[PDB]
C-alpha cells in the first residue's frame, strides 16, 4: 500500500459527514428528479466522474481571527470543470458533489479549521455563526486528504440551469489561529480544493448548445 | 360512561371528514418531505402535542344571511403556541393541523353552519360559495365538540420558514339562519376554536437561532402591550400615545412613514433630531428693526443634506403653511424654538431667538397660500412673536429644534391639529381608503399648546391632541426588516386588544396604515384601561374587525 | 412513505 | 485507522474523569428530578444533542505564573446555543454538561495545564488553589481533544428557570510555565472550548411562552449589534453613540441611571422631554432693560412635579453650574433653548427667547460657585446671549427644551465636556472604581457646539464629544425588568465585541456601570468597524477582560 | 483508554521503588503502632485519601550543577493538606506517603 | 433512579 505521503487520483482520504448526508435525502432526490425524463451522463465507469480534478486554492495566514471565512461556494455545476463543460449542453441538474482538501503544511504548526453546510433559506452574511451548525474540525498537521460531501437539499423537483432556485452553501472558516513556533518570515500555508460529482448527480434536458438563459453569464468575458 | 357535558383536554369529540383527506396525500407528503432528512420533534407522548390549546372565539347572531363568512384561518405553524416557539431552531416544516369547535348553545335554538377546506390559488372573500365545495354541516344544538383536519396541499416539497409558499385555508360560513323561537333580546351565541398538530407534522433541518431571527419572519412582536400603554410615542409629534382617532374620510401620510417593503417615500429618518438647512433667503418686512417678525425661505429640491431625498431637510413637518401677518396667533400651526445662523462659519445669531412656524407655501416673496404637493412648492419659516433685528443675507441658514407644540390663538383647545385636508405629501404615495366597514385610524397624543403651556390631560380648559400615522417603535422596526413574504395585497395583519370591559381588533395593511372596523363614528377611543395585546395573523381585508366595548 | 416509492417502482 | 490530525464533530477524544463524577450522583439526580414529572427532550438521536458546538477561545502565554486562572464557566443551560432556545418553553432543568478542549500547539513546546470542578459555596477568584482539588493535568503537546464532565451538584430538587440556585464552576489554571526552547517573538498558543449536553440533561414542566419572557431572565438581548452601531443613543445628550471613552480615575453618575434591581437614584424618567418648573424667583441685573442677561433660580427639594423624586424637575442636567458674567461665553456648559413663562395662566413671555445655561449652584443671589451634592444646593438658569426685557415676578416659571448643545467660547473643540470632576450626584449612590486592570468606560457621542453649529465628525476644526454612562435602550430595558437573580455582587456580565481586525470584551456590574480592561490608557475606541456582538455570561470581577485590536 | 496526555486524579503513572519498600517494613509498622489504641481515619474509600492533591512546585534551570538539591522534605503530616488539617485533632501518627511528580517540559530538552 | 428507591427501601 502507499505510505500516506503519495495519493492517487481516485483516493478521497478520510470521510467526514456532518449530519446532512442521509439515505432518505438521496432516495427522495433520485425519485423526484425523474420529472425531467430519463437521466443523462449517468455511467459510473467514465474517467470524468471517477477522478478528482482541480478547482481552487486559498491561503491561511497567522493573522486570521477565529470566525473569518476562507472559502465559500454555492451549490452549482460550475465547481467542477467537466460538469461546467457539460452544462452548456443541458438545461437541468440534480444531485450532490464532493470536495477534497489537501493542506500543504508541516508537523510543527498548530491551528484548526471548521467546515459546515448551510440550509438554503439562511442568509450568508456577517451574523452567520457556523460553529453553531453541525460541523467538522480539521487539524493543520493532517497528511492525508479530507473529503466533505455536500448534498442537494431543495424545495423544487430539479434545478433549471437558468433558474436553480434555493441552494445550500459550503462555508470553511478559522477554528483556532495558525501558530508557527519559530516565528520569522514564514507565516502562511496553502490549501488546495479538488472536486468530483457524487453518485446521484445527473442532467436531464438536452437543449441546444450555447442557448441563451433567463439568468446571467459570469462577468469574465 | 362520562356524559357529554364534561370534555377532556385530549378529547376531539366527533371526527368530521372531508374528501380532501386522502391516504395518498399523507404518503406523498411524508415521502417528499424526506428530502429534508429525518423528521424532528415527532415524539407522540409529549404534552405539547397531545392537548388542544386556545386559538379564537367568534359570535353568531340571527341577522347573518346564509353564505356569510364567520371565521377564516390560513395554514401556518403560528396558529399553535408551541409550534411557533419550535420554529426558531428549524428551516422547514410540513404536515397538517386539527381544529376543534365548541358551540355554546342550548336545545331550544335552530340553525346550522358549514365548513370546508379551500385549495391554494383561490381568492378568499365575499362571494366565496362554501356549499358547493365538499363540506360538513354542524347543528347549533351540538353538545360534543367537532374536529375537522386541514391537510397540507402544497406545490413544494417542504415549506421554508421565511418563505412557505401556497397554503390552504379553512372557512366557516352560515348554512341556515339562527332561530330563537321565544324572540327578544337574546339573539347571539359563541363558538370557540382550538388547535392541535396532526400525526404527520414535523420539522426537518436544524439551524442556529442566531440566524434569521424572529423579528424578520412576522411582524407580531412589533406591537406589544407596553407600546400602546406607556412606552411608545407617535411618529409626528414625539408624544405619549393616549388614544385612537378614527378618520372616516381617509388620509395619506408620506413623511417618516414606512411600508411593509422596507421603503419610505418621505424625507426623514425614523428619529427626532434637529432641523438644519443652509442657502436660503432671509428677509424682514417693514423698515424699523425693533420688534419685527422674521422671515426665511428656500426652494424644494435643493437641500443636499439627506441621503434619502432632497425635497426637504431632515425633520421638516409635513404640514401646509397657514398664512398669517400682524399681531394674530394662527390656528393649528407647527411652531418650534430655533434661530437663524450665519452660513459662512456656523455662528448663530444670538438676538434672533424666537418660536418659528414651519410649513409649505407656494409664493414666499409674494402672496402667501398653503400647498400640499411638493412639486413646485418651497419651505417657509416665520416667527410668531416679535424678535429683535433681522439679517438680510441671501445664503443664510435655519436651525430649529426637533419637537414642536401647537400654535393656538386663545387659552382653549381645538380639534386634532393634523386634519387630513392639509397634509403635505410627495406625489407617488398611496392613500388609505375605507374597505367595507373598516376605516383608517391614527394615534392620538397629548401635545402642549402655545396659549397655555401648563395644560395637560383632563384640564378644565380642554385637552389638545395631535395625531400621527404610526407609532415610533413600529416604523423603527419596519425600516430594519423586510416583510414581503408575510402579507398578500388584500390582507390585514390583525391584533386583538382587550380592555377591562370590552375588546376590539385592529389591522395593518401592506402600505403601512392601521385600520379599525367602526363605520362612520368619529369618537376617540380612550385606550386607558387596556390590559393585553395578542397577535392573530393574516385575515382577508373585506372582513369586519370586531368592535364591541362591552 | 413506502407506498409512494412502491407505486413508482411498480 | 484515522489519524489524530482530523477530528469529527461527534468525537470527544480522551475522556478525563474526576472524583466528583459518581454513579450515586446520577441516580439521586434522576430520582429527585422525577418530581417535575417525566423528562422532556431526551431523544438520543437528535442532531442538537450529539454534536459539539462552539463556546469560547482563550490565550496561554509564557509569562503566566503557575496558579494563574485562564478560563472559568458557571453551570447553566445558556452555555449551549440549543438548550438556551429550548428553555423558553419549560419551567425547570436538571443534569450535567460536557466540555471539550482543543490545544493548538506543536511537539516542540513545553508546559502543562490543570482543570478541576469547584463545588458551590466557594468563592472563585485569585488565590483559589486548583492543584489541591481533585484535578486532571493536560500537556501542551496533546493532539486529540480532551473532554471532562461537570455534573449537577445542587441543594435543590431541580433548577427553576428564573431562579436556578447554587451551581458548580469549572476552572482551568496553569500547572507549569509554557516553554519555547527557540526563544523569540512566538510565545502564545490558543485553546478552544466546545460544549454538549450529557446523557442525563432534561427539562420537566411545560409552560406557555407568553409567561415570563426571555427579557426577564437574563439581560443578554439588551445589548445587540444595532445598539452600538447605528440605532442607540446615550442617556445624557440623546446623541448617536460613536465611540468608547475610558475613565482611569473613576466617576459616579446618578441621574437617568438604573441598576440591576429596577431602581434609580436620580430625578429623571428614561426619556427626553421638556423641562418644566414653576414657583421660582426671576430677576435681571442692572437697570437698563435692553440687551440684558436673564436670571432665574429655585431651591432644591421643592419641585412637586415628579412621582420619582423632588430634587430637580424632570430632565434637568446633572452638571455643576459654571459661573460667568459679562460678554464671555463659558467653557463646557449645558445650554439649551427655552423661555420664561407666567405662572398664573401658563402664557409664555414671547420676547424672552434665548439659549439658557443650566446647572447646580450654591448661592444664587450672592456669589456664584459650582456644587456637586444636591443637599443645600439649588437649580440655576442664566441666558448666555443678550435678551430683551426681564420679568421680576417671584413665582415665575421656566420652560426649556429636552436636548442641549455644548457652550464653547471659540470655534475650536475641547475635551469631553462631562468630566468626572463636575457631575451632580444625590448622596447615597455608589461610585465606579477600578477592579484590577478593569476600568470604567463611558459612551461617547458627537454633540454640536454653540460656536460652530455646522461642525460634524471629522471636521477640520476638531470633533466635540459628550459622554454618558449607559446607552438609552439599556436603561429603558433595565427599568422594565428585574435581574436580581442573574449576577452576584462581585461578578460581571460579559459581551464580546468583534471588529474587522481585533476583538475586545466589556462587562456590566450589578450597579449598572460598564467596564473594559485597558489599564491606564485614555485613548478613545473608534467603534466604527464593529461587526458582531455576542453574549458570554457571568464571570468573576477580578479577571482581566481581553483587549487586543490586532 | 486515555492517550497519555491527560491524567486522572487517582492515576499515579509509573511506579519507582528504590530499595526501602519491603513487606516486613509494612508488617512491622502496622503491628507495632497498635500501642496507641485502635487506628483512626482508616477507610480506603474516602475522597481525601484516594486522590492526589497539590503540595509544591519548583524550577529547574540550565545553570544548575550536578549534585545540587532542588527539593527536600522531612517525613511529616504537613506534606499533604488534608492530613495537615486532621493532625490538629490527633496526637500521633505512623505510616508512609506517596509523591507524584509531573515535569512540564517538551521532547526537545535533555537532562 | 431505581437504585435510589431500592436503597431507601432496603
Amino acid at each position: 500500500s502507499v505510505p500516506g505521503t503519495t495519493t492517487d487520483g481516485m483516493d478521497p482520504g478520510v470521510v467526514a459527514t456532518t449530519s446532512v448526508v442521509t439515505a432518505e435525502n438521496s432516495s427522495a432526490s433520485v425519485a423526484t428528479a425523474g420529472i425531467g425524463g430519463p437521466p443523462q451522463q449517468v455511467d459510473q465507469q467514465e474517467t470524468w466522474r471517477t477522478n478528482f480534478y482541480y478547482n481552487d486554492v486559498f491561503t491561511w495566514s497567522v493573522a486570521d481571527a477565529p470566525g473569518s471565512i476562507l472559502y465559500t461556494v454555492q451549490h452549482s455545476p460550475q465547481n467542477n470543470p467537466f460538469t461546467a463543460v457539460l452544462s452548456q449542453m443541458y438545461a437541468g441538474w440534480a444531485g450532490g458533489m464532493q470536495f477534497r482538501f489537501i493542506v500543504a503544511g508541516s508537523g510543527v504548526f498548530g491551528g484548526r479549521l471548521v467546515a459546515a453546510v448551510i440550509p438554503p433559506g439562511i442568509e450568508i452574511g456577517p451574523g452567520l455563526e457556523v460553529r453553531q451548525f453541525p460541523h467538522v474540525v480539521i487539524d493543520a498537521r493532517s497528511l492525508e486528504p479530507v473529503t466533505i460531501t455536500m448534498p442537494d437539499l431543495r424545495p423544487n423537483m430539479y434545478h433549471p440551469t437558468g433558474d436553480p432556485g434555493l441552494v445550500p452553501t459550503l462555508v470553511l472558516s478559522v477554528y483556532n489561529n495558525l501558530i508557527n513556533p519559530f516565528g520569522g518570515s514564514t507565516s502562511a500555508i496553502q490549501v488546495t480544493v479538488e472536486t468530483r460529482p457524487s453518485e446521484d448527480f445527473e442532467f436531464v434536458m438536452i437543449r441546444a448548445p450555447s442557448s441563451k438563459t433567463v439568468d446571467s453569464i459570469s462577468p469574465a468575458g | 360512561s362520562v356524559p357529554g357535558t364534561t370534555t377532556d383536554g385530549m378529547d376531539p369529540g366527533v371526527v368530521a371528514t372531508t374528501s380532501v383527506v386522502t391516504a395518498e396525500n399523507s404518503s406523498a407528503s411524508i415521502a417528499t418531505a424526506g428530502i429534508g432528512g429525518p423528521p424532528q420533534q415527532v415524539d407522540q407522548q409529549e404534552t405539547w402535542r397531545t392537548n388542544f390549546y386556545y386559538n379564537d372565539v367568534f359570535t353568531w347572531s340571527v341577522a347573518d344571511a346564509p353564505g356569510s363568512i364567520l371565521y377564516t384561518v390560513q395554514h401556518s405553524p403560528q396558529n399553535n403556541p408551541f409550534t411557533a416557539v419550535l420554529s426558531q431552531m428549524y428551516a422547514g416544516w410540513a404536515g397538517g393541523m386539527q381544529f376543534r369547535f365548541i358551540v355554546a348553545g342550548s336545545g331550544v335554538f335552530g340553525g346550522r353552519l358549514v365548513a370546508a377546506v379551500i385549495p391554494p390559488g383561490i381568492e378568499i372573500g365575499p362571494g366565496l360559495e362554501v356549499r358547493q365545495f365538499p363540506h360538513v354541516v354542524i347543528d347549533a344544538r351540538s353538545l360534543e365538540p367537532v374536529t375537522i383536519t386541514m391537510p397540507d396541499l402544497r406545490p413544494n416539497m417542504y415549506h421554508p420558514t421565511g418563505d412557505p409558499g401556497l397554503v390552504p385555508t379553512l372557512v366557516l360560513s352560515v348554512y341556515n339562519n339562527l332561530i330563537n323561537p321565544f324572540g327578544g333580546s337574546t339573539s347571539a351565541i359563541q363558538v370557540t376554536v382550538e388547535t392541535r398538530p396532526s400525526e404527520d407534522f414535523e420539522f426537518v433541518m436544524i439551524r442556529a437561532p442566531s440566524s434569521k431571527t424572529v423579528d424578520s419572519i412576522s411582524p407580531a412582536g412589533l406591537l406589544t402591550t407596553p407600546v400602546l400603554t406607556g412606552v411608545g410615542n407617535d411618529n409626528r409629534w414625539n408624544g405619549q400615545i393616549v388614544g385612537l382617532q378614527p378618520v372616516p374620510g381617509g388620509f395619506s401620510t408620506c413623511n417618516r412613514h414606512w411600508n411593509l417593503n422596507g421603503s419610505t417615500y418621505g424625507w426623514s429618518s425614523p428619529r427626532f433630531a434637529d432641523i438644519d438647512h443652509r442657502r436660503g433667503s432671509a428677509s424682514y418686512p417693514g423698515n424699523n428693526a425693533t420688534n419685527v417678525l422674521q422671515f426665511w425661505y428656500a426652494n424644494a429640491g435643493s437641500a443636499i443634506d439627506n441621503p434619502i431625498s432632497q425635497v426637504a431637510p431632515d425633520g421638516f413637518p409635513d404640514m401646509s403653511f397657514v398664512p398669517f401677518n400682524g399681531p394674530g396667533i394662527p390656528a393649528a400651526g407647527w411652531v418650534g424654538f430655533g434661530a437663524i445662523w450665519n452660513s459662512n462659519s456656523g455662528a448663530p445669531n444670538v438676538t434672533t431667538v424666537q418660536a418659528y412656524e414651519l410649513g409649505f407655501a407656494t409664493g414666499a416673496p409674494g402672496n402667501l397660500q398653503p400647498t400640499t404637493n411638493t412639486s413646485g412648492s418651497q419651505t417657509v419659516a416665520k416667527s410668531i412673536y416679535a424678535v429683535v433685528t433681522g439679517t438680510a443675507q441671501n445664503p443664510a441658514g435655519l436651525f430649529v429644534m426637533a419637537s414642536g407644540v401647537i400654535s393656538t390663538p386663545s387659552a382653549n383647545a381645538i380639534t386634532y391639529t393634523p386634519q387630513p385636508d392639509r397634509i403635505v405629501t410627495t406625489p407617488g404615495t398611496p392613500a388609505a381608503a375605507p374597505v367595507g366597514k373598516n376605516t383608517p385610524i391614527m394615534f392620538a397624543s397629548v401635545v402642549r399648546r402655545t396659549g397655555d403651556v401648563n395644560a395637560t390631560a383632563g384640564s378644565a380648559n380642554g385637552t389638545q391632541y395631535g395625531t400621527g400615522s404610526q407609532p415610533l417603535p413600529v416604523t423603527i422596526g419596519l425600516s430594519l426588516n423586510n416583510y414581503s413574504s408575510a402579507l398578500m395585497p388584500g390582507q390585514f395583519f390583525v391584533w386583538q386588544l382587550t380592555f377591562a370591559s370590552g375588546f376590539m381588533e385592529i389591522g395593518l395593511s401592506v402600505d403601512g396604515y392601521f385600520y379599525a372596523g367602526t363605520g362612520a363614528s368619529t369618537t376617540l377611543i380612550d385606550l386607558t384601561e387596556l390590559i393585553d395585546v395578542r397577535p392573530v395573523g393574516p385575515r382577508p381585508s373585506k372582513s369586519t374587525l370586531v368592535f364591541n366595548l362591552g | 412513505a413506502a407506498e409512494f416509492f412502491e407505486g413508482m417502482v411498480h
